[PDB]
């Protein structure tokens, strides 16, 4: 049993963290005041959930986790949420004035102030490991402090525990939901200075989320606890290898080894299905083939992108209900003759499948149907690209007018390091392009 | 949590402060002696922000009041709601400014700017983490303009680190004959243009016109005109005062309405327009807000926003209304009328809604731009202050104060200047 | 009131779409860096489909199918022929090829050997003037080798279908609309581009009797528009040779084969190139040629991504474009086309 | 279309299907950046109270 740790930082990163461990203690059966009536060995113990989870003399288990953020408002919920017993108070760590979506302002003016906390709170959780594999870092792009303050933050790691993996959850702006004009400018500041920190790293979109819970959930105008109860979802799929037993994913570098062959290109796309609205009166469940099919549906991905015109480097399925590899195997060979799967030569055309017989667990009250069987696809598609091309193009046009660049200047930033950072994306475009596309 | 405070100066300022005061107070459940009678919890989840506790549970709006005259402070302390102000909050002189800039910001203003500092500065002392200022005022008269200006150079030399708002009523001769009036505005301006961070351009011009070709008003009073100020002043602190999302605090703000730092100079606009006691019998749908505020005649700046390019635009709904209606209607503007915002600020316009309604209304609109168009506002200043001053007509009054000719042109040049910064980006 | 933008000003076709488009006030062009946009009428390299389906609150259609590159290039092609099942060596209208690298070297050289124990062959590359035919393989090596980037060698059709009178070589184009929906539609009018001077077996480099593009029979040649105007002969006139001449019509000896390779072509990519489910949509519009033997056997030789088109016609294909293309999915306030269902 | 590395337990299972085979700066670095930002806002905040002062 190796232990993870989990980082929340920012708004998002909190609000999602508290989706996921809200999820997660359902799944575990445990409860809010942190007892878990199935767990026979009392104050401690190495079992699976025990990477995800610690434990005390009185039965509770906590969370491995730290709550990072700049303003209390948003942390404030959870220290009085129903989960407050959950989390022992040095793990909830909050500012008083926060970046003010402001890249500089997080990551240089006001994260100077607070990174020695923060990091001695994490060395607390690291002291508690007896096996530390790495951490599971959450944060927007878009907000001063998700961008800002986790570069920061992910640079100081990397100092601390260089042998340490970690990963990314990360919120890709979408405008629909978005509360800045200058998102993209973030986006690009924080990816080019936490790439070479960051092993493996889940982009989402909040577009493809939005539009995904106005769709299969009939929700017309859906909230951040619409969309982070799915996301919660998908990022419960990709961590249960972690929580539970099975022998795919055991570690967070299995997920380096088997979906990221070049350390730059760290950025897998996801795939979810099925989602189903728990509105709708009765349900004709879906079989293995039909959801397997809908992974190479682009309304169903995490990031709206075309992964027929890329190539893929490795692709995980992983299985959640009634799923025996039989019909796995039969659903993939059915698909392959239909559809657009090229992968690059230096690599086998494959799959790796994991499966979890316990169905997808649903918050009692949500949006989201009980199932039988659900899938999570992982693949590294160069199709994903699309999303930094899309992203750099709108840093260009407000760059070349140097647009609300004086904010970021005016906290102690350079402007050489909005050219250096794009010069970073223009190179990352370029490494996608070699690997995916000829003639 | 994070702590607002409040400045009112000279009479413009007093009057339409005080309307402002008692309207949020109103919103917030809180009545002329302190106390918070509200039924809603929404009302008091962010109400540190403008006002201060005390025992007994007396809510003290965080508002300093500052003239060079008693006169309209005495008006405010008579009338409700006067009580709800902090008594030593009150600072004023005998002497007055006569109309004058140069009185106001260097010889009666200076003598009164220190006691006014002290009070600022024993606000600041009790928030727990203060994010700014907000200056209400006129640039037309002397102790507003001259003063006013003044203190928000004194204020921002001890508070260099946090942001500066004002509400700033922009002179017009539809409402006020007083001669020297463009000069006292176009001295206000240059400091503006350094010294805050966004200024909302309160036109009198266009308050005047809406008054009488919309509102149907031979005579409008200055009741009516701070009706539409106030109306203004409560939606666009809306997002500062009640649970949201967007524009919360105002860095947030002022980093998503400024991509440049002198273009901070805000058009205002509102929907539906009404008059004071006048019973509006049918509410406006989503489409009818949308329309309305962005119609030229809803500007409170008296700016054709046809004749310029929005930078950057915030809109705030309020009152019980569809989110994806809204979301539709504000999606079809844009995409209707693509041309007029620039195409090198991607998605420019921010959109907010709070379920709390202002009073007499079932729902509104309130509307915030930044526009090249508020050029014609300091275009129209600007002649009207070189008519006079291409020939130093009613100069003594100001060198008579110890002023300079050269103080004078300098002023100018920053605000033609200004102007021509706006026409730039307009042709982008 | 519609938007689009217009990224190619260089194009013909969609500058009388632009213009059908404004007649009907209904639309309004906007910069061409507008995002905001309903249609875009994009650029023929390099196209942005990556920012395109982003944009709330809008329905956006673009006049250029990703991927549809693989049909309209000449290795391309080729290689889409012989790998995809759909088509593979059961596909008898296209004629022998090979990719050539300054690759099916061997593989063509081996041919080279069987037929010359009719050894008649093409080289050309997508990239007027660079083509070579000739009987000598050595010859066309050098050439390719000569050249820069790669080319295609083609099996060079030596025995055409000659009009009469003057025994003249001439090939087909075809106006194909594919809509969102993936609606394959056939221009009913389509055109004959030929040849001015007669066919000769033995002289190959005089390329006039040969060549029938357009540019070089008004350049090369000293017929021109002798026997039609501007070397272009309609279907109307063509239907009526065939009957006189043949007892045939344009319909069954030639039109059947034609809708066949069509439909084959296109189907064969679908998969690949549908729309159907994506957040933004594609509809594009191509040129098919193909050459008739004297057995009257159609063989297509390529597929044109942004073809032009005859003077004539520009008014009706153009406005049809728009009827079935664009007011499709963007509806106003018999058909000139040809169905081929699938 | 080979199957391989089936491992099986209660909670579930997992293998691997092939359809086809194949064809950091240190901490006294980043203090110097860090510093030499908020060097930058001292200086540019200097001017403004020098200018306040004139
Ligand atoms: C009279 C008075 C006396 C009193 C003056 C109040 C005030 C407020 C302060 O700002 C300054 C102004 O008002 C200054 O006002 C000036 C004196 C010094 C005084 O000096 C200062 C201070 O005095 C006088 C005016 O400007 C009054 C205006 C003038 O239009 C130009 C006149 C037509 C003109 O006579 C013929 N061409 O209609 C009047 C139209 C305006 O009436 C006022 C009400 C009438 C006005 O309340 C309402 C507003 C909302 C309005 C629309
Ligand atoms: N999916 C999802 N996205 C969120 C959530 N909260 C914020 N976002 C997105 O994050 C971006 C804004 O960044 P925030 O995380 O809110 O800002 P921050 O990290 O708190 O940093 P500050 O600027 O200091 O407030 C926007 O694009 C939002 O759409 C959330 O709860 N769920
Ligand atoms: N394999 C072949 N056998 C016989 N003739 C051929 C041939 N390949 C090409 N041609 C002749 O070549 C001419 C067309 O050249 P080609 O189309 O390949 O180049 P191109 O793409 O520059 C012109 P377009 O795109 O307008 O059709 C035809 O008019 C035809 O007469
Ligand atoms: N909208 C509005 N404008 C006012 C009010 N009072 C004065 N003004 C304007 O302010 C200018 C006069 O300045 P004033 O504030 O009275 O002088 P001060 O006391 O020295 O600051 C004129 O242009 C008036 O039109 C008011 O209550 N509402
Ligand atoms: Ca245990
Ligand atoms: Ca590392
Ligand atoms: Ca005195
Ligand atoms: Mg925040
Ligand atoms: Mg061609």
């Amino acid at each position: 049993m190796r232990e993870c740790i989990s980082i929340h930082v920012g708004q998002a990163g909190v609000q999602i963290g508290n989706a996921c461990w809200e999820l997660y203690c359902l799944e575990h059966g445990i409860q809010p005041d942190g007892q878990m009536p199935s767990d026979k060995t009392i104050g401690g113990g190495d079992d699976s959930f025990n990477t995800f989870f610690s434990e005390t003399g009185a039965g509770k288990h906590v969370p491995r986790a730290v709550f990072v953020d700049l303003e209390p408002t948003v942390i404030d919920e959870v220290r009085t949420g129903t989960y407050r017993q959950l989390f022992h108070p040095e793990q909830l760590i909050t500012g008083k004035e926060d970046a003010a979506n402001n890249y500089a302002r997080g990551h240089y003016t006001i994260g100077k102030e607070i990174i020695d906390l923060v990091l001695d709170r994490i060395r607390k959780l690291a002291d508690q490991c007896t096996g530390l594999q790495g951490f599971l870092v959450f944060h927007s792009f878009g907000g001063g402090t998700g961008s800002g303050f986790t570069s920061l933050l992910m640079e100081r790691l990397s100092v601390d525990y260089g042998k340490k993996s970690k990963l990314e959850f990360s919120i890709y702006p979408a405008p629909q939901v978005s509360t800045a004009v200058v998102e993209p400018y973030n986006s690009i500041l924080t990816t080019h200075t936490t790439l070479e920190h960051s092993d493996c790293a889940f982009m989402v979109d909040n577009e493809a989320i939005y539009d995904i819970c106005r769709r299969n959930l009939d929700i017309e105008r859906p909230t951040y606890t619409n969309l982070n109860r799915l996301i919660s979802q998908i990022v419960s799929s990709i961590t249960a290898s972690l929580r539970f037993d099975g022998a795919l994913n055991v570690d967070l570098t299995e997920f380096q080894t088997n979906l990221v062959p070049y350390p730059r290109i760290h950025f897998p796309l996801a795939t979810y299905a099925p989602v189903i609205s728990a509105e709708k009166a009765y349900h004709e469940q879906l079989s293995v083939a039909e959801i397997t099919n809908a992974c190479f549906e682009p309304a169903n991905q995490m990031v709206k992108c075309d992964p027929r015109h890329g190539k893929y480097m490795a692709c995980c399925l992983l299985y959640r209900g009634d799923v025996v590899p039989k019909d796995v195997n039969a659903a993939i060979a059915t698909i392959k003759t239909k559809r657009s799967i090229q992968f690059v030569d230096w690599c086998p055309t494959g799959f790796k499948v994991g499966i979890n017989y316990q169905p997808p667990t649903v918050v009692p009250g949500g949006d989201l149907a009980k199932v039988q069987r659900a899938v999570c696809m992982l693949s590294n598609t160069t199709a994903i690209a699309e999303a930094w091309a899309r992203l750099d193009h709108k840093f260009d046009l407000m760059y070349a007018k140097r647009a609300f660049v004086h904010w970021y200047v005016g906290e102690g930033m350079e402007e050489g390091e909005f050219s250096e950072a794009r010069e970073d994306m223009a190179a990352l475009e370029k490494d996608y392009e070699e690997v995916g596309v000829d003639s | 949590m994070r702590e607002i405070v409040h400045i009112q100066a000279g009479q413009c300022g007093n009057q339409i402060g005080a309307k402002f005061w008692e309207v949020i107070s109103d919103e917030h459940g809180i009545d002329p002696t302190g106390s918070y009678h509200g039924d809603s919890d929404l009302q008091l989840e962010r109400i540190n922000v403008y006002y201060n506790e005390a025992t007994g549970n007396k809510y003290v709006p965080r508002a300093i009041l500052v003239d060079l005259e008693p006169g309209t402070m005495d008006s405010v302390r008579s009338g409700p709601f006067g009580q709800i102000f902090r008594p030593d909050n009150f600072v004023f002189g005998q002497s007055g400014a006569g109309n004058n800039w140069a009185k106001g910001h260097y010889t009666e203003g200076a003598e009164l700017v220190d006691s006014v500092l002290d009070v600022v500065r024993k606000e600041s002392e009790s928030c727990d983490c203060l994010q700014g200022f907000q200056l209400t005022h006129s640039l037309g008269g002397g102790t507003g303009s001259g003063m006013g200006t003044l203190l928000i150079s004194k204020i921002r030399e001890e508070y260099p680190d946090r942001i500066m708002n004002t509400f700033s009523v922009m002179p017009s001769p539809k409402v006020s004959d007083t001669v020297v009036e463009p000069y006292n505005a176009t001295l206000s301006v240059h400091q503006l243009v350094e010294n805050t961070d966004e200024t909302y351009c309160i036109d009198n011009e266009a308050l005047y016109d809406i008054c009488f070709r919309t509102l149907k008003l031979t005579t409008p009073t200055y009741g009516d005109l701070n009706h539409l100020v106030s109306a203004t002043m409560s939606g666009v602190t809306t997002c500062l005062r009640f649970p949201g999302q967007l524009n919360a605090d105002l860095r947030k703000l002022a980093v998503n309405m400024v991509p440049f730092p002198r273009l901070h100079f805000f058009m205002p606009g509102f929907a539906p327009l009404t008059s004071r006691g006048s019973q509006q019998y049918r509410a406006l749908t989503v489409p009818e807000l949308t329309q309305q505020m962005f119609d030229s005649k809803n500007m409170m700046a008296a700016c054709d926003p046809r004749h310029g390019r929005y930078l950057t635009v915030a809109a705030i709904f309020r009152g019980r209304m569809s989110m994806k209606e809204v979301d539709e209607q504000m999606l079809n503007v844009q995409n209707k009328n693509s041309s007029y915002f620039v195409e090198w600020i991607p998605n420019n316009v921010k959109t907010a809604v709070c379920d709390i309604p202002p009073r007499g209304l079932k729902m509104s609109a309130t509307f915030i731009g930044n526009s090249t168009a508020i050029q014609e506002l300091f275009k129209r200043i600007s002649e009207q202050f070189t008519a006079m001053f291409r020939r130093k007509a009613f100069l003594h009054w100001y060198t008579g104060e110890g002023m300079d000719e050269m103080e004078f042109t300098e002023a100018e040049s920053n605000m033609n200047d200004l102007v021509s910064e706006y026409q730039q980006y307009q042709d982008a | 009131m519609y938007t689009f933008v217009v990224r190619d000003e260089n194009s013909s076709v969609y500058a009388e779409v632009s213009r059908l488009l404004l007649a009907t006030g209904q639309w309004k062009r906007l910069r061409k860096d507008n995002p905001r946009f309903n249609l875009m009428l994009g650029e023929r390299n390099r196209l942005p489909f990556g920012r395109l389906g982003h944009e709330p609150g809008l329905v956006q259609l673009v006049n250029y199918y990703r991927g549809a590159d693989k049909l309209c290039r000449k290795a391309s092609l080729v290689k889409l022929i012989k790998t995809s099942p759909e088509l593979s060596e059961s596909c008898t209208w296209f004629p022998e090829s090979y990719v050539i690298y300054p690759d099916e070297r061997e593989v063509f050289l081996a041919a080279y050997n069987r037929r010359r124990e009719g050894n008649v062959w093409i080289a050309k590359s997508s990239a007027g003037e660079g083509i070579l035919i000739s009987s000598e393989a050595s010859e066309l090596l050098d050439f390719i080798d000569e050249q820069g980037q790669v080319h295609v060698i083609q099996k060079y059709l030596e025995k055409p279908l000659l009009l009469e009178p003057g025994h003249r070589k001439f090939d087909i184009r075809s106006w194909v609309l594919v809509d969102h929906l993936y609606n394959i539609y056939l221009y009913r009018e389509g055109v004959l581009r030929t040849s001015s001077e007669p066919y000769n077996s033995a002289n190959f480099q005089d390329k006039t009797c040969h060549l029938t593009n357009h540019c070089i029979q008004k350049e090369y040649s000293k017929n021109y528009g002798r026997y039609e105007e501007g070397n272009e002969m309609f279907f109307e006139e063509f239907n009526q040779y065939l009957m006189d001449a043949l007892n045939t019509t344009l319909e069954n000896s030639i039109l059947l084969q034609i809708k066949h390779i069509i439909r084959s072509c296109l189907m064969c990519i679908e998969p690949a190139i549908s729309t159907k489910h994506l957040h933004y949509q594609s509809f594009q519009l191509f040129g098919f040629d193909f050459m008739v033997d004297e057995e009257l056997k159609v063989w297509l030789i390529e597929v044109n991504g942004a073809p032009a088109c005859a003077q004539k016609l520009y008014a009706e294909l153009c406005q049809g474009i728009v009827d079935v293309a664009i007011s499709s999915v963007f509806p106003l306030a018999t058909s000139i086309f040809i169905k081929l269902h699938h | 279309m080979e199957v391989i590395e089936l491992n099986k337990c209660t909670s579930g299972q997992s293998f691997e299907v092939i359809l086809k085979p194949p064809s950091d700066p240190s901490l006294e670095e980043i203090q110097k950046k860090l510093e030499a930002a908020e060097e930058r806002r001292k200086y540019q905040e200097a001017e403004l109270l020098k200018h306040l002062a004139e």
